[PDB]
């Protein structure tokens, strides 16, 4: 289960406007031409780690995927997260439960005891970057439409963030939850970030037009040390 | 290619035909005049730093004096190449030059400017697209749809001054040199212009390289056709997608590469807490702020000094090629040169100048010998106990 | 002497101040974290995320209930002008001598074993004595002693598993090389300074953030719309001319910048309006003059500036009335180098006397004023070319001309030690 | 003018080098004795090290500009040496090298820090129109002039 | 002699650049490893600069 992702995983790392420049920056991106795992959970939704950060992207049809959980102790021993939707507006609950060994949502098992805070706010794709730094948790997103059914396109897309979360807690692993029709109580793609070095292009009105990965091949190292696109 | 010459003690080879060859030589003459405001570059609109900068002495009147010397010298470079004669000669209205066709180098009476066809092909080979700062200042002067746009104070004190002689006066000088050379020969560069028909002048230019003057009058139509074909090949080679003016493009590339660095060096903090002056001004008290401001002052002074030193060394080698182009205008165009390979390759006949951006182009017309034949030769001839030697 | 000179800026102006800030009303918990009773211990220090304040700082450090106010990244004066976007107040109570061990880059038993600041730190340290509060012999204050490694900064540890310093796995037994990690403070009222309990508070923030919230008592003003100011926008300041903008920002782009990493466009924190900034010095002023031995007239060239925008760009109304003479008049001329003011433009042509640029020169002509023209290349001529006509000279001239060339220059020499520090052996 | 500008620049540089000694570059004073008399050598070593770098930079700027000026003077000494061999010791055919006209002879005259050449040239005047032909046919044959 | 002068100038200009590495310029040592093994990373940034 491995797939090539060409130019996906790009975002706006800062809140500063730049018109018609070629700026370079050193941040946590997904490397170009990488390996993403192909997941289709038809006959599991298992636990996957959180090493630096997680790229998430899915090609959905009628809103099957609801949300995720982030944490590692999973029995209200230490903190954990939960982001779900009630099909109208998004819900953000950082609260401790005991998590099932087959956890999803039913068209359903939560029992909190002690927590900190809470917050509420083939057609198109839902790309998502999850980055956890000291003092925050940022939720970047790219919401683009494509005609291809299963795989990532060759295009370049990078659009504006959504929300930052002042949590200051630790995450080691994570897991995602689905929307099943039945409410049981029984006992999409992923990709990890890496500290690369990127040269980006801003056109007029401050839109990221194309990027260069300065570690992929010697020709891009040449493009990076010349601070240019043409060689 | 390997080769071998059939030498022996009594054999000679002598040409039987010739070729008229026209070739091209490109020389840089001047470069971009710039000007830097010291106080606006080091600390713009801040009186806490401007009183700290006075403790470093006169380190900015010196930089402005050096850059003003460079910018003044760049106009003397153009004046010593193009302003050779002070009588603006007009081209004659009726053109009967014995079959020679100077249409693509004489000025064009259709357009409102004074450029010829070859000068128009030359003005589009030099571009300003990959140049960083010079293109960004060049879009001020075309930004007509914006009131209140004072852009001398938008590029951290850096500006670009315009040349004294515009692009029309330079073409008006080269047209005067062409119209003097065609209708007067070499006599206008040594006194007053004395007219002479063109075939009678090409005959003495053949006689100057060691060919007698009946050869021109017996092969005049062939020589005229060879000249017109050699001009058409130059126009064809320039009109194509070749990168012909490399020597004039490297000057603009080297000048923009060094001005982008001076702006990119305004984001280094040099050991301070921040590379921005207003953050150090609004986060610290003036007891403890004039260490960080002194660090920034020292770094930006070093950057300006490095820029000015490399500009002086770079202008000292544009002065040399301007002196070379001013020597080639006097000896190749206003005369006929006997120095080997100074004007072209072959035996020199005449030259015509064309103006390019920040430079000049010479079209050297030379004489090349063609297909030869072996013979037998002897030093002298004995007739009656006397040796007879050839006169010429 | 006669020429054209480039003058550095010397004209002075008066400058006002503009302040802009968001709509924020409420206060925030500074009235309880400073006079509380239950302060946390050293190994388990408290942490309080602070937001949405207009909280003053002069109410804190001017009140003399503190003994030490060491404040690192910011000066203690201008802590009430800036926004901070998060504040972390921390609380713990230590011995009197270990207040030095809170500083960045320290040692001992607190900075390596209990609580460690980072070296790149921008906050403010507060400490004062509590001898009349936590001294009965109070044994409720504990501190961690041993760890296997050193403390990474801004992290906590709470665990009771005992030390190991040999190779015996001491399973909760206090013999040799295996000891308990936590011991009590001895706080008797019969000790000197350096042993009483002290209440030590530390703050923490980072600046130059976009959606910054925590900022105190600075009153908003209104805009003055194209005059030189000292603005202040959520903490960031600067001097310039505030102009109206057109840049297509995003839902959150708080400010913009250029290649040189300097800000040029800012967002109004009240009206959500974009303001484009532009400096106001205008150094690019050149003065055409004849010699001062001849006259005292000048002309002024304004470099790459349209003629109708001269009095707006040089800020003409705030100058001397002599400088306003050279800003508009009958003598206004538009060249391709800029706007030339003070010279009477004619329709003639001469040879160049003082070069101005792009084909324009200037000279002092006899009613004596300064004129400006387009320079002439030379006399016009036409050669009588025909295909059978020639011209031969009949006389001649012997002419002697002159040519001057420099050959050598002056041979100097410099003593290094006498120049840098003459006869001083300390240098 | 060209021999005067050399003297003017080479005096202006040595005047700027002397006036650079009155700056303090961030120290408490610019006179070294006043720093040494009011401070003990714990904290005089920071003021003196602030002055030493600021004076080394002035010296380096002076020497770097003098090298470029000497490189410019060498290039005109090499031109005067060529004009002495080709204009004075001979008769040159290079156009406008030894004066405007046709060259006859030249004479040198020494000047302070320089040299002065007096070029004697031939200039034609008082023209007259004529009518010309390339050749002349006599007996079916063409005749061309010798010179 | 003219061909030997160029070699004699280039070799001297390369020797001076190497010999300038044994100066401290106002620090405690001309060796980076001594400053990095004797002092702390808060303090060594003023003797390395
Ligand atoms: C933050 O998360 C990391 C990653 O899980 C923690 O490192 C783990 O610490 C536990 C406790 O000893 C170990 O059992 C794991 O093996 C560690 N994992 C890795 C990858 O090193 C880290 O200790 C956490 N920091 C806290 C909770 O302060
Ligand atoms: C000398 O060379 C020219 C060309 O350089 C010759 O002219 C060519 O003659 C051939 C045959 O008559 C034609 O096909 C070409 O078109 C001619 N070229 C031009 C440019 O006119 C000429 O014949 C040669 N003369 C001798 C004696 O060999
Ligand atoms: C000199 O050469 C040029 C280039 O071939 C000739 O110009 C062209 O002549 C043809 C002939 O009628 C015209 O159809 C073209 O329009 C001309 N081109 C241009 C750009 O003008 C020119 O005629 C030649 N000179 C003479 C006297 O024949
Ligand atoms: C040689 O003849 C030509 C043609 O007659 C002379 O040129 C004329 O000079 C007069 C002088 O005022 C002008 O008014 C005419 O307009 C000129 N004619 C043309 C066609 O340009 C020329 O001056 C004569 N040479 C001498 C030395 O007198
Ligand atoms: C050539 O020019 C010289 C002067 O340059 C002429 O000599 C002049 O002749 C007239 C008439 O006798 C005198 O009035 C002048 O005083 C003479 N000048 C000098 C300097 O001697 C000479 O006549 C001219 N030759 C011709 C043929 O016209
Ligand atoms: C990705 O997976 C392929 C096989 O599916 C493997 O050959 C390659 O080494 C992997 N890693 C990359 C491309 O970095
Ligand atoms: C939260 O409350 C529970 C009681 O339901 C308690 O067991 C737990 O220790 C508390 N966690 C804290 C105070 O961090
Ligand atoms: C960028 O701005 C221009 C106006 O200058 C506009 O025409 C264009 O649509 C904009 N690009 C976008 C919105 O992607
Ligand atoms: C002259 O003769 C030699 C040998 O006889 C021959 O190799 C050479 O090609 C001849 N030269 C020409 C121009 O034909
Ligand atoms: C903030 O206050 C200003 C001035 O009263 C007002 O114009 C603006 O609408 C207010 N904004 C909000 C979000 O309340
Ligand atoms: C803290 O409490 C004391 C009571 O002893 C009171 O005097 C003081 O004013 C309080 N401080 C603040 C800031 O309210
Ligand atoms: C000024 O000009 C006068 C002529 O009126 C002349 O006598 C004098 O020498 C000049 N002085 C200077 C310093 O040029
Ligand atoms: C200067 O402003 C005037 C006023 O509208 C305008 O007519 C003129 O074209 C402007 N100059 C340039 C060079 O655009
Ligand atoms: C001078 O030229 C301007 C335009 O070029 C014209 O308006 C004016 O009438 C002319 N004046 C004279 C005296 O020729």
């Amino acid at each position: 289960a491995y797939t090539n992702s060409f130019t996906r995983g790009v975002y706006y790392p800062d809140k500063v406007f730049r018109s018609s420049v070629l700026h370079s920056t050193q941040d946590l991106f997904l490397p170009f031409f990488s390996n993403v795992t192909w997941f289709h959970a038809i006959h599991d939704n298992p636990v996957l780690p959180f090493n630096d950060g997680v790229y998430f992207a899915s090609t959905e049809k009628s809103n099957i995927i609801r949300g995720w959980i982030f944490g590692t102790t999973l029995d209200s021993k230490t903190q954990s997260l939960l982001i779900v939707n009630n099909a109208t507006n998004v819900v953000i609950k950082v609260c401790e439960f005991q998590f099932c060994n087959d956890p999803f949502l039913g068209v359903v098992y939560s029992s909190a005891n002690n927590c900190t805070f809470e917050y509420v706010s083939f057609k198109n794709l839902r790309e998502f970057v999850f980055k956890n730094i000291d003092g925050y948790f940022k939720i970047y997103s790219k919401h683009t439409p494509i005609n291809l059914v299963r795989d990532l396109p060759q295009g370049f897309s990078a659009l504006e963030p959504l929300v930052d979360l002042p949590i200051g807690i630790n995450i080691t692993r994570f897991q995602t939850l689905l929307a099943l029709h039945r409410s049981y109580l029984t006992p999409y793609y992923v990709g990890y970030l890496q500290p690369r070095t990127f040269l980006l292009k801003y056109n007029e009105n401050g839109t990221i037009t194309d990027a260069v990965d300065c570690a992929l091949d010697p020709l891009s190292e040449t493009k990076c040390t010349l601070k240019s696109f043409t060689v | 290619a390997e080769n071998s010459v059939a030498y022996s003690n009594n054999s000679i080879a002598i040409p039987t035909n010739f070729t008229i060859s026209v070739t091209t030589e490109i020389l840089p003459v001047s470069m971009t005049k710039t000007s830097v405001d010291c106080t606006m570059y080091i600390c713009g609109d801040s009186t806490e730093c401007s009183n700290l900068l006075l403790q470093y002495g006169s380190f900015c009147t010196q930089l402005n004096r050096a850059l003003t010397g460079i910018a003044v010298e760049q106009d003397k470079n153009t004046q010593e190449v193009f302003a050779q004669v002070k009588q603006i000669y007009k081209t004659p209205p009726i053109k009967d030059f014995g079959g020679f066709n100077f249409s693509q180098i004489l000025p064009d009476p259709s357009k409102p400017s004074k450029r010829s066809f070859i000068e128009d092909l030359l003005f589009n080979k030099v571009t300003l697209a990959d140049a960083g700062f010079i293109k960004q200042y060049g879009d001020c002067l075309g930004d007509i749809a914006a009131r209140d746009l004072i852009c001398a104070q938008k590029f951290n004190g850096l500006t670009v001054l315009p040349p004294l002689l515009t692009d029309e006066m330079i073409a008006q000088y080269t047209s005067a040199l062409l119209a003097g050379t065609i209708t007067s020969g070499w006599t206008f560069g040594a006194g007053a212009a004395l007219q002479i028909p063109f075939a009678m002048q090409m005959a003495y230019r053949f006689n100057g390289i060691g060919v007698t003057q009946n050869v021109l009058y017996e092969n005049q139509k062939l020589i005229a056709n060879q000249f017109n074909s050699a001009i058409g090949k130059i126009q064809d080679s320039l009109s194509s997608t070749a990168s012909a003016l490399g020597k004039l493009q490297d000057v603009v590339n080297q000048n923009a590469q060094a001005l982008n660095t001076l702006v990119k060096q305004l984001s280094s903090n040099f050991g301070a807490i921040s590379s921005v002056l207003n953050d150090i001004l609004s986060r610290l008290d003036p007891p403890e702020a004039e260490v960080q401001i002194d660090r920034l002052i020292t770094g930006r002074l070093q950057s300006l000094q490095t820029y000015v030193t490399q500009q002086l060394i770079r202008a000292a080698e544009i002065r040399a090629s301007a002196n070379l182009a001013a020597t080639k205008m006097s000896e190749c165009v206003l005369g006929q040169s006997k120095r080997v390979d100074f004007c072209g390759k072959g035996y020199h006949l005449m030259s015509f100048p064309q103006s390019a951006p920040h430079g000049v182009v010479f079209l050297h017309v030379t004489y090349v010998p063609a297909q030869e034949k072996n013979f037998t030769t002897a030093p002298a001839i004995c007739h009656d106990g006397k040796a007879h030697f050839p006169r010429e | 002497e006669k020429g054209i000179y480039q003058t550095s800026n010397f004209r002075v102006q008066p400058t006002e101040s503009i302040v802009r800030f968001p709509n924020i009303t409420n206060l925030c918990p500074f009235g309880e974290v400073f006079n509380a009773t239950r302060f946390a211990s050293v190994y388990a220090w408290n942490r309080k995320r602070i937001s949405n304040c207009v909280a003053d700082y002069s109410v804190l450090y001017n009140s003399a209930s503190f003994s030490t106010f060491k404040c690192y990244g910011v000066s203690p004066t201008k802590l009430n002008d800036l926004c901070f976007t998060n504040v972390y107040a921390d609380s713990f109570v230590i011995r009197g001598d270990e207040v030095r061990q809170i500083a960045p880059g320290q040692t001992g038993k607190i900075a390596d074993y209990n609580y460690k600041l980072p070296d790149d730190f921008t906050g403010c340290v507060i400490a004062w004595n509590s001898n009349n509060l936590d001294s009965k012999g109070n044994y409720n204050y504990l501190y961690r002693l041993f760890r296997k490694s050193n403390l990474k900064p801004f992290e906590r540890d709470i665990s009771t598993e005992i030390y190991q310093a040999g190779s015996t796995p001491c399973n909760g037994v206090e013999g040799f090389n295996c000891y308990f990690p936590l011991q009590s403070y001895g706080f008797q009222p019969t000790n000197g300074v350096g042993y009483q309990p002290y209440r030590v508070v530390v703050l923490s923030f980072e600046l130059l953030h976009a959606p910054a919230t925590v900022c105190g008592p600075k009153k908003s003003t209104n805009l003055v719309k194209n005059k030189c100011v000292n603005f202040n926008f959520n903490g960031l300041t600067g001097t310039g001319v505030l102009t109206e903008s057109n840049k297509k920002f995003l839902p959150f782009q708080q400010f913009g910048r250029d290649i040189a990493d300097t800000t040029d466009a800012v967002r109004d924190p009240q009206t959500l309006e974009i303001l484009d900034i532009t400096p106001c010095s205008f150094g690019g002023v050149s003065v055409i003059t004849p010699g001062t031995n001849t006259s005292n007239q000048v002309a002024v060239l304004y470099q790459d500036v349209n003629c109708t925008e001269v009095p707006v760009a040089i800020h003409a109304d705030q100058l001397t009335p002599t400088w306003r003479v050279y800003s508009t008049g009958s003598n206004v001329f538009q060249t391709r180098a800029g706007c030339l003011i003070g010279a009477e433009h004619v329709n003639n042509s001469y040879e160049c006397d003082i070069p101005i640029g792009a084909g324009i020169c200037a000279s002092y002509q006899t009613s004596q004023s300064i004129i400006a023209y387009t320079m002439s290349l030379g006399a016009e001529n036409s050669v009588a070319y025909s295909n059978n006509s020639i011209a031969i000279p009949t006389n001649f001239t012997i002419s002697v001309t002159t040519e001057i060339l420099p050959v050598s220059m002056t041979k100097t020499s410099v003593d290094c030690t006498m120049y840098i520090c003459g006869d001083s052996t300390e240098c």
